Parts: C-alpha cells; structure tokens; sequence
DNA sequence: AGCACAATTTAACACTTTTGTCAAGC
DNA sequence: GCTTGACAAAAGTGTTAAATTGTGCTATACT
C-alpha cells in the first residue's frame, strides 16, 4: 500500500491457521518420477498451491489468457500467474495436539510461568512420561467422601 | 564444484500480457461443506459443474441446489470379522462361543 | 532420547510361553463371535437376562484385553526384528511403528489350530511391513514398488559383479547381465541417484551455498519481455494498412485479438462465403504481407 | 576492466552472478551503504538496493520503461518483503502491517 | 477406583485442557497480592511470573496459540525443487521435514482408527511432537535430525536466524547491476567536477539508453536491431554515446 | 524377495468426420 | 468476385491390448 507505520506481531490462533491456507495437505509426495510434475493433494500440489504454468491449468483444458479467474473443472487448479505458487500457503490438520516449541524449551519457559510448572515437570507431561491431573470434583469429593 | 552449473525450473513461463477486458465469461457456484460452510468456486461459463467439491475447507462438500445425486458405490473396509470368517467355520466359533461362556457362568 | 523411554516402557511387560497366545487366541475368536451376534440380538431384539447379556459383554472385553495383551508381548520381538534395518532411509522409531503395524496384521491373521510357534508366522508379516514401508517413505521423489524392487536388484548385481571383477562394471555388461537393454539400465541407474541437497556449505570456506551458483537456463530475459509488446504493436499497425476485412481475416485465422484460431469455413462464417472464397483471400493476403515493405519492420524480430 | 548493464542472474538468490563470458555485477557492500545514508541519499540507496539486486518484478519494469522513454517508476516497497511475513506466518506469527 | 471423581491426561492435550480452565485475570490478581505484601525471593518470581501473565492479560491474545492444532505449510517456491543438467533434483531440507511430519501424522490417524494399546498411540504421538519440534527449530530438544552426511537440516528458523537470514538479508550488503571497476589515472587537465571514461565501459554501462536514443534517428528498425548493433560496437553507436552521457 | 491379482492409465489401430486444396467453371 | 466439384490429409472417436501402479501374502524359531 507503500504506507506504513508500525508492525505488529502476535501468536497465530489455531482458527488464523486455517484461514490463511487455499487447501490441507495429506499425502508427502513432492513429484512423479517419471512425468515430473506435482502431485495430488501432496507437497507442490497445483490444485491448492498454484499452477506451474503461467495459465494453465493440470490437465490443459484451459491454456491462453482469456482463462483467468476461473477453475478447471475437472483438475480444478485455477488458472493464473505461477508465480502465485510463492504466496500461497496449506496446512495440515493434526491427530492430535502439539506445543509450540519456542514457548516450552527456551528460557525462561514461557509455560512454566503461565502455568507455574517446574519446566523439568512440563516436559515429562508433554513427551509422554508422566500423567497430570487436569480437574478435580470437590463437590463429589467432598460428600461421597 | 564451485562454478557456474545451469539448472532448470519445473514449469513455463510466457511473455504474455496480462489483460483484464474481454475475457471468457464465467459462472459463480456455491458448495458447502459437512461441517455448515460456504464456498464459492468460479466455473467457465460453458462447463459442466460437478456435484462434490474438495473445498478450501479441507473436506468434501456439497452444491447449494438440490441435485443429491448418489451417496453409493461405497466399499465397506476388510475388518477382522471377514478375516476369522475366511479362516473358520461359523459352528466351531459357535462351540467355542459355549464353552468359554461356560466358564463365565460357572466362574 | 526417546528410543530408550520406548523400550524401558516395553521391557515392563511380562513375555508369553507356548500355550499362553493359544488361549489368548481363543478369548479373542470368542470375543469377535460374541460381538457378531451382538448385531443379531439387536435385530431380533429381545434383551436376555441381566447375567445373560453381562456375562457376554464381559467375554468380549476379555477379547480386546487379551489382543491388547498379546500385541505388548510381541512388541519386543517387533523391536528385535526391526532394529536391523536402520542408516538406509528411514529412522529407527519409524520402523518400530511399521513393525507394530504388521504386529497388528499378523495378531488379526493368526491361527492356533496349526500348532506353531507365534513368532515364526509373525515375522513374515513384521519384516514385509518394513519392507514397504522403506519402500514406500525413503526417498523424496516416491518410486513405486516394482521399481523399488527392480533397483535394489540391479544394486546387488552391480555390488557382486564389481566384487567378482574387482572393479566397476559398465552398463551394457549388467544390460546383458541383467536380462535388459542398455538404455533400460541406464535409465534404471538415472532413477537411482537421491536429490542433491542445496544448502551445504560448497566444501570449503564457507558462508556462499550450492544456490548462488545455479545459472537459470530458461531465465526472463527482460529485452524479449520488452521486445513482445512492442512486436504486438507493430503487427497491429502493419495489419491496419490492409482491407477493412482482410485485418480480421486474418486475425481470426491466427487467433489475434480473440485468442482462439478458426477453421476457413468457421471465419467465412460471419462473412457468408466458403472454403475457397476464404482460402483465396487468406493467401492473397499473405502474399500481400510477403512484400518487401511489409516484412521490412518485422524481419527483425523473428 | 569490467562493466555490465544486464547479464545472467543466480536462480536461488536473484542477485547478479557472472562467470567466463559473463560480466558478473560489481558489489555494493555494507560501508557504501553506510556513506550513502551518511549523504541523507535514500532514493539511490534504495535503488541500489531493490531493482538492481533482487527486485525481479522491478528489474524489467524499469528496463522497459527506459527502452521506452518513459519515467523511471517511483521505488515503492520491495517484494523481498511479502516473503518475510510468509516464512513468519510459517511460525505460527501473526504479523500485520499497520 | 475412584476415577469418576476427577480427571487425568498426558501432553499437549493435557496442556490445553489446563489453559482451558484457566483463569487469567485471579491470576493476575494474585500475583498483585502476592508483590503486594510478600518480599524476598517470593516477590522476584511473583513478579517475574506476572510480567508474562500481563503480558497475556493486557492485549487480545490467548494462550490458546501456544498449543498448536493446524500446521501451516510454507508456499513451495519458498523450498524450491530445480533440476540440474543431467536429470539431478536438487531441493531445501525443509521438504524432509513436513513429508516426516505428515507421514507420522498419517500414521497416527491410521493407528487410531484400528484400535490398539495404549502404549503404541503414545509413542506415536510422542514421536509427531518431536517431529514437529524438530520442523520448527531443529536441535533444540534432543540430537537435531541429520541427513545424508550425518550434517543437521536446516529448520525454518534457520531462513530468519544466522547471518543467511532474512533479517540480516539488506545488511550485508548486495552486488548491483549498471556497475564496473577499473584501474585509475592522473587527469591533470580535467576540472574538479569531471572525470575520465573509458569509451568501452561507458558503452556498456549506457547500452540501454543508447539502444533507446539511436532508435529515433533512424539507425536501428527495432529496438532488437538497435541491441545487435550496438553489441557489434558499429560506427553509428559512438555519435550517439556522447549525445547520452 | 518374490509372486498373484486387481485397478488404472497409456498406446495402437479402424474408422468417420472435419479441415485444408486444387481444378474447373461461371 | 465467387461457387461447385471432387479430393486428400488431419483430427476425433471408439475400441482393445499393454504397461503401470497398488495391495495382499508367505507358517521351524527367532522377544
Ligand atoms: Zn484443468
């Protein structure tokens, strides 16, 4: 916009994540070996990242410029600049949750002070060598004591 | 080897020019998702518009018309019960079935 | 280091003797069976007795405690097998979950009417997951299997014929060796080789990297980016000195201005005429531009 | 004796390279820059610094302007800097401009 | 034997169910108790723990972004993949390390849906947190992952940290174009504002505009013309190059 | 390893229609 | 300027065979 006046950082909430990315990966291959081109729903995928073609899409049902903007319905890769292959990000959706690592093991452990936990005892938690009591019933505790 | 090795990219690029007059027309369609979300996915004009969507989203999702064409051809995944039954008849399991029962009920 | 956490968390459980799996793999039939028939006493209704359906439900989670139990005695014959298959391609933890996976195939295709011992029907299945597992996710570039197998095949023919001649072979003697052509070696051997990595330092002092070397054979030049434009204008400008129609003749036939070539008939279409009244224009035309003054401004740019 | 208007460029890293037939770009170094804000110059630096090392998209806007005759196009904000924000976002860094 | 009465976990789940149940403002005004009448060294931790929790308490953030449940995943021609004559790929590191990453995270979605031992899904999951503790910064916990060459791969903080890092990237100053060198001389004869050019560097340096100014008189046809001309040095570029400098 | 089999994609060939061509004429 | 006629090379179009790629499996015992 060529006017500035500050540059604000803050921690990226898991709902911005996925509101950033144009498509979830699920499958770690790169290219064919034989054809070299992306493959499907991979890493370098044309569908969810870009084309590698300046308009063109996978298939190459559509190829000159008069197609921008729209989809190839059937490899459904937008037609446009390749060079938008270097502004578009993916993400992936985890089995299960993972912790930030810039936050756990530096100094001081940005953890271990918001939530007063030794940071020798947070790591036994969060690599699966100790359990940890999350929420006690006092109510129940306390009667059916 | 420190010198000058020419590579190469994977892709094309074309001296074109980008023009934003007098291109092909399209048409706007509005998938949503399982989990109540709306997309909205532009087409060529002449194109015939699919009934499934793998949308931005990450999951498959359906049209906003009422089309629901086909929920079938599904294959259901070989599971354990297939595979005792390859290796064993339904009686002897049966007579198992019994005599462990047995020892339940007799404690 | 985890791997020594896995294996004190392994080592804790108790191991099993012969006739041990042979009960468990009756508990879990049993299980599986009373979980079948689950399905068809809710069809035909009719909840048995208070013990009748306890007595059941208990047997089948005896079923899931006896294969949990199983695969925990068998975990440290997975981890056995497994821990010599390591350096090549994958991570150890890797194969030990890949071994525990084809623990569980193996666990769910056991039989223990046969009379053998567990271990010796499991390693078969422990050792073939690994395989394609290695297989599988080693390399960068994925190869399927079959030529996984035709590579690690040419790898050993080539290591024996060097140990045999004491030296490297050549391509045509493993192509005759190797029941193949020259050019399918070849070919074999392109696919072999790994990605080069492109970010060690290039073997000496030491901050520059393999990238700031690499010379883009297709780059952009900016002259012909420039020059494109300028040869659009000027065909435009050559073109407008002709006929009011012999312009979107020809532009139509070479997709110009649309962007779509057409067919002689498909542009006399909008002029009423046919193959031959579009034909002839066409070359006249071209026999027009042909003319030294026309091809004078644009001789350059080809 | 050396000079080059525009020759190859690196393929990882936009910067000018050169080799045996290749001019080879001469380099701007870090005390250069040192004096040239020292002068209170911050278009030249700039220039020096954006469409005449990486600017890709700022290389052959001003080389087709100057084939042209027309006016070199005013130095706006690099693309070098829509690349800082992405490898940031690939932290989990919500930075926005302002 | 008395679980239905409270309720227990282990990692990052754990985590976030304890960041759940957490209240940050009683926090914050228990630490201003605790600076309030306590002293010595409980006052000093006391206010050190509120610095952060202050610093979570005052702008709009969360400490629900510390735990992560969506990787995002870098554009890919900011981890290139080019090929070298001879049918050789050559890539960054980083691709290692999301196909790792995605290959346990399948992994563990595949685990879960058969069913097994509990001690199975937790080495499972403990080895994807290392994975991706060793995508974000490689070898801060444990011996960081090691390629071909038994070398360490180059995590995403590596493109910002070092001095081949994005922020220090405009510093270290960058080789330009329109740029020579050569050998100096006396010019005794010249003023204080001028100085000498040799005719060649001057004609390499000015290539574009002198391709430009001998256009309008007509010595070239096309700009391509007025280049080749000029790159075979004929006689025409030489009135032209004293009209330009 | 290696094999056995299924599902998918690529190629090869007949054939039919379209698109370009020339000769002639009006 | 303009059409008709015959006429041949090119492109679909559909079918069938080859190769290609993915998946399951192998039972002395081995922890
Ligand atoms: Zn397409």
């Amino acid at each position: 916009v060529n006017f500035f006046d500050e540059l604000r950082i803050g921690l990226a909430t898991a709902e911005d994540i996925r509101q950033w990315s144009y498509g979830e990966v699920k499958k770690p291959e790169t290219i064919n070996y034989r054809t070299l081109k992306p493959e499907k729903d991979g890493l370098f995928c044309e569908k969810i990242f870009g084309p590698t073609r300046d308009w063109e899409c996978y298939c190459g049902k559509y190829k000159r410029v008069r197609f921008k903007g729209i989809i190839c319905e059937r490899c459904g890769v937008e037609v446009t600049r390749a060079k938008v292959r270097r502004e578009r990000m993916g993400h992936i959706e985890l089995a299960a949750p993972v912790t930030h690592i810039w936050y756990f093991k530096g100094v001081p452990s940005r953890l271990g002070y918001l939530l007063d936990l030794a940071p020798k005892d947070l790591e036994k938690i969060i690599y699966f060598a100790a359990y940890v009591i999350t929420s006690v019933d006092e109510e129940m505790r306390h009667n059916e004591l | 080897a420190d010198r000058v090795l020419r590579g190469s990219r994977l892709g094309a690029v074309s001296y074109e020019t980008d023009r934003n007059h007098d291109l092909a027309p399209r048409q706007i369609a509005r998938y949503r998702t399982d989990n109540g979300e709306e997309f909205e996915v532009p087409f060529a004009d002449d194109a015939e518009i699919p009934g499934t969507w793998l949308c931005r989203n990450g999951m498959e999702g359906t049209l906003i018309e009422g089309d629901l064409p086909e929920p079938k051809k599904v294959k259901p995944p070989r599971t354990h019960w297939d595979m005792l039954l390859e290796r064993r008849s339904i009686e002897e399991l049966e007579e198992l079935l019994k005599e462990r029962l047995e020892l339940i009920r007799s404690r | 280091d985890s791997v020594r956490a896995y294996l004190k968390q392994i080592g804790k459980v108790a191991l099993l003797n012969a006739e041990e799996e042979v009960e468990l793999a009756k508990r879990i039939e049993a299980g599986l069976y009373a979980t079948q028939l689950m399905t068809e006493l809710s069809e035909r209704g009719e909840k048995l007795p208070a013990a009748q359906r306890r007595d059941m439900m208990w047997i089948c989670r005896d079923g899931d405690r006896a294969k949990n139990h199983l695969l925990e005695a068998n975990l440290r014959l997975v981890v056995s097998l497994a821990k010599r298959y390591t350096g090549r391609g994958m991570a150890f933890l890797d194969l030990i979950q890949e071994g525990n996976l084809g623990l569980i195939r193996a666990v769910e295709k056991f039989d223990y009417t046969k009379g053998y011992k567990f271990s010796t029907y499991a390693t078969w299945w422990i050792r073939q997951a690994i395989t394609r597992a290695m297989a599988d996710q080693a390399r960068t570039i994925r190869i399927p299997v079959h030529m996984v197998e035709v590579i690690n095949k040419l790898g050993r023919i080539q290591r024996e014929l060097l140990q045999d001649l004491g030296r490297e072979p050549t391509p045509e003697e493993l192509a005759k060796e190797m029941d193949i052509t020259p050019e399918k070696v070849l070919e074999i051997q392109q696919y072999a080789r790994e990605p080069i990595s492109l970010d060690q330092t290039i073997g000496d002092e030491g901050d520059s990297q393999l990238g700031d070397f690499i010379e883009d054979s297709e780059a952009v030049v900016a002259v012909d980016a420039v020059s494109f434009t300028l040869l659009q204008d000027q065909l435009q400008s050559v073109l407008d000195t002709l006929s009011e129609r012999e312009a979107g003749v020809v532009r139509l036939r070479f997709g110009l201005t649309d962007g779509q070539p057409r067919t002689l008939d498909e542009i006399g279409q909008v002029y009423g005429v046919t193959r031959e009244r579009i034909r002839q224009i066409e070359s006249k035309t071209m026999s027009k531009l042909r003319h030294p003054s026309r091809s004078q401004v644009l001789r350059d740019y080809l | 004796i050396h000079a080059r208007s525009t020759g190859p460029y690196s393929m990882i890293t936009q910067q000018p390279l050169g080799g045996k037939a290749q001019f080879g770009g001469q380099r701007f170094g870090e005390m250069e820059c040192w004096a040239m804000q020292a002068y209170g110059a911050a278009y030249t630096l700039q220039e020096l610094l954006t469409i005449k090392s990486d600017d890709t998209v700022g290389r052959v806007k001003v080389y087709e302007a100057i084939v042209k005759g027309e006016n070199i196009p005013e130095p706006g904000i690099p693309e070098s800097f829509k690349v800082l924000l992405k490898e940031l976002q690939s932290l989990c860094l919500n930075v926005e401009v302002l | 034997r008395y679980g239905e009465y409270f309720t227990g976990a282990m990692g990052a789940e754990s985590i976030q169910k304890l960041i759940e149940n957490f209240d940050i403002d009683a926090e914050a005004e228990s630490l201003r108790d605790v600076i309030r009448n306590g002293k010595g060294q409980k006052k000093l931790r006391a206010l050190k723990r509120l610095k952060v929790v202050a610093a979570f308490q005052q702008s709009g953030n969360s400490p629900m972004g510390m735990v992560l449940d969506a990787v995002p995943v870098i554009p890919p021609e900011l981890r290139p993949m080019v090929q070298l004559d001879g049918g050789r790929f050559a890539t960054s590191d980083l691709n290692d390390l999301y196909r790792r990453v995605i290959n346990r995270n399948n992994r563990l979605k595949r685990l879960i849906d058969l069913g097994a031992p509990e001690i199975i899904v937790n080495n499972e999951k403990r080895m994807l947190q290392e994975s991706v503790d060793a995508l974000f910064d490689n070898g801060r916990r444990g011996r960081p992952v090691t390629g071909p060459g038994n070398r360490p791969l180059k995590s995403l903080s590596d493109l910002l940290k070092g001095k081949q890092g994005r922020f220090r990237q405009n510093l270290l100053g960058k080789r330009v174009d329109y740029s020579g060198r050569s050998v100096i001389v006396v010019g005794p004869q010249l003023k204080l504002h001028q100085c000498g050019l040799p005719k060649l560097m001057a004609l390499e340096l000015f290539k574009p505009f002198v391709m430009k100014r001998l256009v309008d008189l007509n010595h070239a046809q096309n700009i391509k013309s007025a280049k080749r001309m000029v790159e075979r040095q004929r006689p025409q570029v030489w009135d032209v190059l004293e009209e330009v400098i």
